[PDB]
């Protein structure tokens, strides 16, 4: 009963996180537990997956509609 | 729009994902970087991700086709149109507005569930008024 209401979410979640990690000192950056020391070539790879989430999760949404 | 060392910044990021250094990315070499940071993907979330970056289609990335996913003006290209319909669904029946708690319910237990850090910087960035009620149209612009 409506798809849309996951696809929704995520796209406002992913949308949301790719405009936080562009703050450096954000609590999105805390979600990475595996993570020792969370050093620049890990935020550098995180900034590229969250907007290749962002953008799947826009398709996703676009696809619900 | 794109400065000279924004680039480079961007060509020291397609070598993170280029392992092996032939230029093109890999779902495998994508998957690989994804479960150094934790992550736990599957082949085809990982096919997802490429097929949005890959312009040819051919299933692998080159730095042109990185650099314009990384470049893309994710803000003014219809964006915010998409984001204000996403809040829409949820939207307090026509109202513009959406409960705190509310929005920390969708947040929280659906999509990707973020953290309850995470909710709490969305919520006091979002809540202008300090009154419990953020409106998602001016919350959209603060993203964009
Ligand atoms: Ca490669
Ligand atoms: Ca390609």
């Amino acid at each position: 009963f409506n798809r849309q209401i996951p696809a929704a979410a995520s796209l406002i979640q992913t949308a949301w996180r790719c405009y936080a990690a562009e703050n450096p000192d954000s609590s999105t950056w805390k979600i990475y537990i595996r993570i020792s020391q969370l050093r620049e070539h890990h935020r550098a790879t995180i900034k590229v997956i969250r907007r290749m989430q962002y953008f799947v999760a826009k398709k996703k949404f676009q696809q619900a509609r | 729009q794109l400065t000279e060392e924004q680039i480079a910044e961007f060509k020291e990021a397609f070598s993170l994902f280029d392992k092996d250094g032939d230029g093109t990315i890999t779902t495998k070499e994508l998957g690989t970087v994804m479960r150094s940071l934790g992550q736990n993907p599957t082949e085809a979330e990982l096919q997802d991700m490429i097929n949005e970056v890959d312009a040819d289609g051919n299933g692998t990335i080159d730095f042109p086709e990185f650099l314009t996913m990384m470049a893309r003006k994710m803000k003014d290209t219809d964006s915010e149109e998409e984001i204000r319909e996403a809040f829409r669904v949820f939207d307090k029946d026509g109202n513009g507005y959406i409960s705190a708690a509310e929005l920390r319910h969708v947040m929280t237990n659906l999509g990707e569930k973020l953290t309850d850090e995470e909710v709490d910087e969305m919520i006091r960035e979002a809540d202008i008024d300090g009154d419990g009620q953020v409106n998602y149209e001016g919350f959209v612009q603060m993203m964009t």
